């Protein structure tokens, strides 16, 4: 119907990848308080039947695996897939604990033909990070 | 036979090209206002409809504060991107 | 004092990086399905809610047809981008 | 409230910029049927109280003016601004009848502090064109 199907024996699998302490070499500032978030979200999606799994300070070449690992999974009986991200970043980019990574080759593993079980099922990617470096002065 | 990029949804904390604000104490603007809405509304509204007050509740009741001429007095606006093909109601 | 990028809304005919399909006879997939929805629904639903069946009605009932191995059998998916801060009902 | 304010003495101003015949030098193919659209949209937004104004085959250095002209206008008493576009394009780009133009420096003239009358009022930019050159095979 107009509304999505949300009543399989499992509601979902909410993967929150909290990143905060960046390898010094990357010269990446720290994220004071992601934990509050990660902790809040962790509770917010736990309260709606989601197998939340909080992983922290992973590297770009750690995040991808995770993904390639998640997409290669039976989701046959699950109603959705929420994937909170927390880190720093530039447009399209997304930071691991060593260096940048591309948002797109992340989402790919779920793309219609890739992640089958998750076909006709909402893939929600909430992303909390910088999308460049402009400043919004506002008005009124 | 359906599009592979559909059924996706990207709710960014900020709009394209901008900085995202996070509190050294409470937590990301966008991230708190989020849970905060999914708290009261995840059983009354839809989702997009839910995503809009998140934006509302961040464009309205939030504002940057600093000693740096440069970072002081700034705003934020999240970004809801949807390739979904149906509405979503959590229940 | 509010964000300047807010209250915007971009409903693209296709998703980022892809081609957009238009009919040499009837008109853009996305563009017809659009008016077609705003026709029946612009007085029953919201707008985003309206934008979703547009996507639905293009991911579902449309498909490319050609002699070129290369352009034959392709799909489309629009893209709804919103920085709006409130719902919208045309009336 | 949760819903936008839509009841000013005027509902809106719907600007549909139909582009179809591209200067040969640009080596830009033609858009067979934009008119059907432009004609359909023109009727679809006319049916909801919008001062629609269909302009055709304008150039990049024609489209901008139009805009800079529209944004510099009293919209004090109007409930919104719909701006349908029809043309070809690359990501972020948008074609005039001579060459490309950037979608962003278009929308700018409406940006909170720019277009005042239109502050706290929906700026809807429907865009019908190519966003790059990938192909969607689909699945299922
Ligand atoms: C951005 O990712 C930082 S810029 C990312 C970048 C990547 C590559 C090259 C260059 C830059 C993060 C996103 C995140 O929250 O993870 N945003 C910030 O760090 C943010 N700072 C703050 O929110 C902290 C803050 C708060 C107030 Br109120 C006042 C000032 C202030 O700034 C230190 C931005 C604004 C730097
Ligand atoms: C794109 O803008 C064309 S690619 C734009 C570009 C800009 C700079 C460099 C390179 C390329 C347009 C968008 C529009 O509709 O205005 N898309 C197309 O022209 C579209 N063709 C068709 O829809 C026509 C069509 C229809 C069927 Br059914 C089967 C085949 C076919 O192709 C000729 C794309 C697919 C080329």
């Amino acid at each position: 119907d107009n509304s999505y199907k949300m009543d399989y024996p499992e509601m979902g699998l909410c993967i929150i990848i909290n990143n905060k302490n960046f390898h010094k070499s990357t010269g990446m500032t720290s994220r004071s308080g992601t934990d509050v978030d990660a902790a809040n979200l962790r509770e917010t999606f736990r309260n709606l039947k989601y197998e939340v799994r909080n992983k922290n300070d992973l590297t770009r070449e750690e995040i991808v695996e995770l993904m390639r690992d998640v997409s290669k999974e039976d989701h046959s009986k699950r109603s959705s897939f929420v994937c909170v991200l927390l880190s720093h970043g530039e447009e399209g980019i997304i930071f691991g604990t060593n260096g940048p990574v591309d948002l797109k080759k992340i989402t790919n593993f779920f793309r219609g033909d890739r992640c089958r079980s998750l076909t006709g099922k909402p893939k929600l990617f909430i992303i909390q990070a910088c999308r460049g470096t402009e400043l919004d002065c506002g008005i009124e | 036979k359906i599009p592979v990029e559909a059924d996706f949804l990207y709710a960014y904390s900020t709009a394209p090209g901008y900085y995202s604000w996070r509190n050294s104490k409470d937590g990301s603007w966008f991230i708190q206002s989020l849970c905060a809405m999914l708290k009261q509304y995840a059983d009354k509204l839809e989702f997009m409809h839910i995503l809009t007050r998140v934006n509302r509740k961040v464009a309205t009741e939030f504002e940057s504060f600093s000693f740096d001429a440069t970072f002081h007095a700034k705003k934020q606006i999240p970004c809801i991107v949807s390739m979904l093909t149906k509405e979503l109601y959590f229940y």
